């Protein structure tokens, strides 16, 4: 199961 | 930019026996960037019925791919893998050697 | 005994040939179970292992939603990184992300990881404490400041220690016949003259799983590591792996050379001999 939060470089 | 050369291996899934179906593999690993051209060759000509794995990479970020096709080896037929990549000044052909 | 779940993401820019190519794949140990390819017709997260197929429609819809979100983020990242490194639109560039979790033989959490590369070099990595970051250069320090202010490590830690390990355990159970197996290598050595005075000795391991293996040559018990050609462990295509190691020796000295095979499927390490 994938991580569900997003984070931009 | 970092560039890493593909390490190419051409081999059968099972020990080769004339007249017995098998799978011909070309495994390319250790390469960067990911853009790569890989063809399996029968008697110097490109095999059309070729599948490949989904692009993945190793601990060191270098990519790997498996290209493969069902085949039935014979005495006369010669098989090879042809690979082009930015690190290669011309395409590289590696012949299948069944007696390794 | 020990197991891992890992997800691998690659995004590649394509100057003037449209939007970046995004490929995501997920593995348990050395067994792939999912893929997404931004260029494919389906636009879905797709099964790539029989045992994941039983997952319900909510799983597939939600994994498609999340992987598409990752795809969009990495699209944005490629532009961000061009800015950080003052790079032009002339060239293609590559972002890679890996994350996942390791468990021991008792399936309890061992370690987590979450790492990023730009153009094939380390960019930023979550440290082993899951609370702090290693930034490989000055541009990645900019990312580190942003991730620290946004408490990104805390979010990842909760996933890596909880959710990641819980789903890995579920996959190991559901895929038990595939994943909780060990196939010991079938081993042999081949001998072929390369001249009247030298021969190639090649030590083979075939049909093994998991992919981790060590193959070494000794001469009178001394390791021959600088003289050994060792190929990369390669997939047979059937779920097992193969590897070989070779040395070129003077003819008549074969009996001095031994090959040594270590794999978790072996009851004991094997020594193969020419006598």
């Amino acid at each position: 199961l994938l991580y569900g939060f997003v984070n931009y470089i | 930019m970092i560039q890493r050369t593909p390490k190419i291996q051409v081999y059968s899934r099972h020990p080769a026996e004339n007249g017995k179906s098998n799978f011909l593999n070309c495994y390319v690993s250790g390469f960067h960037p990911s853009d790569i051209e890989v063809d399996l060759l029968k008697n110097g000509e490109r095999i059309e019925k070729v599948e490949h794995s989904d692009l993945s990479f190793s601990k060191d970020w270098s990519f790997y791919l498996l290209y493969y096709t069902e085949f039935t080896p014979t005495e006369k037929d010669e098989y090879a893998c042809r690979v082009n990549h930015v690190t290669l000044s011309q395409p590289k052909i590696v012949k299948w050697d069944r007696d390794m | 005994g020990s197991h891992s779940m890992r997800y691998f993401f690659t995004s590649v820019s394509r100057p003037g040939r449209g939007e970046p190519r995004f490929i995501a794949v997920g593995y348990v140990d050395d067994t792939q179970f999912v893929r997404f390819d931004s260029d494919a017709a389906s636009q879905r997260m797709e099964p790539r292992a029989p045992w994941i197929e039983q997952e319900g429609p909510e799983y597939w819809d939600g994994e498609t939603r999340k992987v598409k979100a990752h795809s969009q983020t990495h699209r944005v990242d490629l532009g961000t990184l061009r800015g950080y490194y003052n790079q032009s639109e002339a060239g293609s560039h590559t972002v890679q992300r890996m994350y996942g979790c390791d468990v021991g033989s008792d399936w309890r959490f061992l370690r987590g990881y979450h790492q990023y590369a730009y153009d094939g070099k380390d960019y930023i990595a979550l440290k082993e404490d899951l609370r702090s970051w290693t930034a490989a250069d000055m541009a990645a320090q900019t990312t580190k400041h942003k991730w620290e202010a946004a408490h990104v490590a805390e979010q990842l830690r909760a996933y890596l220690e909880g959710t990641c390990v819980e789903w890995l355990r579920r996959y190991l159970e559901n895929g038990k016949e595939t994943l909780q197996r060990t196939d010991a290598p079938k081993t042999h050595m081949t001998h072929h003259a390369v001249s009247d005075h030298e021969a190639t000795l090649r030590c083979w391991a075939l049909s093994f799983y998991p992919a981790e293996i060590t193959l070494t040559w000794q001469r009178d018990g001394e390791d021959q590591t600088q003289d050994t050609e060792l190929v990369e462990t390669r997939p047979a295509g059937d779920g097992t792996f193969q590897k070989w190691a070779a040395v070129v020796v003077p003819s008549g000295q074969e009996q001095r050379y031994t090959c040594h095979v270590q794999h978790e499927g072996l009851p004991k390490p094997l020594t193969l001999r020419w006598e």
